[PDB]
C-alpha cells in the first residue's frame, strides 16, 4: 500500500488449515501472507543468480 | 433450527447439488461447525469452495 | 540428522554447510556471520583445534 | 485467555490457569523451578499424545503469559540516561592521567544513549558500562587491564564490603524474579569519596540491574522456545504413525514455525480456534 | 608470529615442516605445477597414464 510493511503484525499465513479470511483476503493489498523466513542467504543468492 | 441453517450454507454458500450432504460426508460435517461461526463473508462464496476443496485434501492426504 | 554429530576438526574436512545442515549452533553461527561460510580458510575451527 | 486442556479434571486447570494468575505475585518465577506444575501436568497417567499435548500447552500458555507482562524499564533507562549524562557532565572537569583516552571514552560514553528495540539495548549498556568503569579506573588512578584483546571486568571501585554485599544480594534476587523491579532500596551514596566515584558506582548499579533482568528474561524466553520446538517436533513425529483427517490436520497445525514470539502466540490461536475439530485422535482416559 | 597467551603479548617461531607451507607470494600454485612437470618428467611419467 502507501505506507512500507516494517510493522510485522501484517504478514502471516496458515498453510494447509482452514482459514476462509485469507482466501477470502485474496487480491486484498495489506496483510501479504508469505510462508515462512527460510530464505537463508544462499538460496537468496542463487535465486538472485 | 441449526440443520436448516446447515442446508442454507450448503446450497447458498457453498452452492451443492443435493448428492452430498452431511449423511455422506464426515469431513463437512465436521467443518460446517466451523463454517458456521463466520456470519459475515457470505458474499463470497468462492472462498468457502476453495477451503471446501482443501480440507478434502487434508482428508486423503499421505504425509 | 539427530543421530550424526558434526565434528569439523582438520584444516580440510571442515564444511559449514554440512555442518550448518547438520546442528544448530552452526547453524547460528553461519547465519550471523555469512562471510563464515567460505571454503576459502578459516571457517573458525574449535579453540581445541 | 482459553488454555483448554483435555486429560485433567477442573481442579488441576484452574490450579494451573490461578498459577498463570497469580505468576508475578510469586517468587523464581520459572517452571523447571516448579516441578509439581508439570507434575500436575499428567504424566505417567494418560497417554502420549495427550499429555505431550498438555505439556505444549502449559508451555505455549507460559510463553503468553511472560510475553504478556511486558518487563519494562523505560523510567529505568530515562534514569540510567540521566546518570550517564551526570557521568558525562563531571568527568570534563576532573584532571586525568592522560587526556586522549579518557577523554575518547568520554566522548563514547556521551554517544550512549539508547535503543528502541531490546537487541541493541545490552551491547550499548556493556559498552557505556566498560567506558565508565574505565573512566573510574584513571580517576582514581589505580591500574587497568592494559592486555590487548581483553576487556575491563566491570565492577565496583572503592566500595565498602557491606554495600557491595548488599548489591551483590540484591542483583542476584533480581535473576529469580525480573518483575518487581526495586531501585536500590537504600542509598549508595558516600560523601568519602569523589563526585565522579559516586556517579559511576550509581551508574554501574543501573547497568548491572539492567543488564541482569535482561539476561534473565531472555534465558527464559530462550528455555521456553527450546521447550515448546521439542515438544512440538516429538508430537508432530508422535502423530505422524496414525493417518486420519483428525490426525493429518493436528498435524498441519503443529507444522508451522515457532522461533518467533508472535509466531507462537499465533499457533497458540490455531490451536485454540478448532480445538473441536483435532480433540477426536488425542485419546482420553 | 606474536601470539598472545595470557594478558600478554609473546612472539612465537615454529618450523615449516613441508615446502607447500611456504605463503603463495613467495610459492605460487603454477610454481608447484611446474615442479611436479619436472618430477613427473623426471621419473618417466611425462606423459601421465
Amino acid at each position: 500500500d502507501r505506507q512500507p510493511l516494517n510493522p510485522a503484525n501484517i504478514e502471516a499465513r496458515h498453510h494447509g488449515v482452514s482459514d476462509v479470511p485469507r482466501l477470502g483476503a485474496m487480491d486484498a493489498d495489506e496483510p501479504l501472507f508469505v510462508d515462512d523466513y527460510r530464505a537463508t542467504d544462499d538460496e537468496w543468492t542463487l535465486q538472485k543468480v | 433450527k441449526r440443520d436448516e441453517k446447515h442446508r442454507h450454507v450448503v446450497n447458498v454458500v457453498l452452492e451443492l447439488p443435493t448428492e452430498i450432504s452431511e449423511a455422506t460426508h464426515p469431513v463437512l460435517a465436521t467443518m460446517l461447525s466451523k463454517y458456521t461461526r463466520m456470519s459475515s463473508l457470505f458474499n463470497d462464496k468462492c472462498a468457502f469452495k476453495l477451503d471446501l476443496l482443501r480440507m478434502v485434501a487434508v482428508s486423503r492426504t499421505r504425509r | 540428522i539427530e543421530y550424526s554429530l558434526p565434528v569439523p576438526f582438520h584444516r580440510f574436512y571442515s564444511n559449514p554447510t554440512i555442518c550448518a545442515a547438520l546442528s544448530d549452533d552452526i547453524k547460528r553461527y553461519v547465519t550471523e556471520f555469512p562471510h563464515y561460510h567460505r571454503h576459502d580458510g578459516g571457517f573458525p575451527l574449535p579453540t581445541a583445534f | 485467555m482459553s488454555l483448554q486442556f483435555i486429560g485433567l479434571q477442573r481442579r488441576d486447570v484452574v490450579a494451573l490457569v490461578n498459577f498463570l494468575r497469580h505468576l508475578t505475585q510469586k517468587p523464581d518465577v520459572d517452571l523447571e523451578a516448579h516441578p509439581k506444575i508439570l507434575k500436575k501436568c499428567g504424566e505417567k497417567r494418560l497417554h502420549r499424545r495427550t499429555v505431550l499435548f498438555n505439556e505444549l500447552m502449559l508451555w505455549l500458555g507460559y510463553y503468553r503469559e511472560l510475553r504478556f507482562h511486558n518487563p519494562d524499564l523505560s523510567s529505568v533507562l530515562e534514569e540510567f540516561e540521566v546518570r550517564c549524562v551526570a557521568v558525562a557532565r563531571r568527568g570534563y572537569t576532573y584532571p586525568f592521567g592522560d587526556r586522549g583516552k579518557a577523554r575518547d571514552h568520554l566522548a563514547v560514553l556521551d554517544r550512549t544513549e539508547f535503543d528502541t528495540d531490546v537487541r541493541h539495548d545490552a551491547e550499548i549498556v556493556e559498552r557505556a558500562l566498560v567506558s565508565a568503569v574505565i573512566l573510574a579506573k584513571m580517576s582514581v588512578r589505580e591500574t587497568l587491564v592494559t592486555a590487548i584483546g581483553q576487556t575491563e571486568p566491570i565492577a565496583f571501585v572503592h566500595l565498602k564490603d557491606t554495600e557491595v554485599q548488599r548489591i551483590e544480594e540484591n542483583l542476584e534476587g533480581v535473576r529469580r524474579n525480573m518483575f518487581c523491579v526495586k531501585p536500590l532500596d537504600l542509598n549508595l551514596d558516600r560523601h568519602a569519596n569523589t563526585a565522579l566515584v559516586n556517579a559511576v558506582n550509581k551508574l554501574v548499579y543501573t547497568g548491572r540491574l539492567i543488564m541482569n533482568v535482561r539476561r534473565s528474561w531472555e534465558e527464559l524466553e530462550r528455555k521456553c522456545l527450546a521447550r515448546i520446538q521439542e515438544r512440538c517436533k516429538l508430537l508432530v513425529k508422535e502423530l505422524r504413525m496414525c493417518l486420519s483427517f483428525d490426525s493429518n490436520y493436528c498435524r498441519n497445525i503443529l507444522k508451522h514455525a515457532v522461533e518467533n514470539g508472535d509466531s507462537a502466540d499465533t499457533l497458540l490461536e490455531l490451536l485454540i480456534e478448532d480445538f473441536d475439530i483435532y480433540v477426536d485422535s488425542f485419546p482420553q482416559s | 608470529t606474536h601470539c598472545q597467551e595470557n594478558s600478554e603479548t609473546v612472539a612465537l617461531c615454529t618450523p615449516r615442516i613441508v615446502i607447500g607451507n611456504l605463503p603463495d607470494g613467495l610459492a605460487p600454485g603454477p610454481f608447484h605445477e611446474l615442479r611436479t612437470w619436472e618430477i613427473m618428467e623426471h621419473m618417466r611419467l611425462r606423459p601421465p597414464p
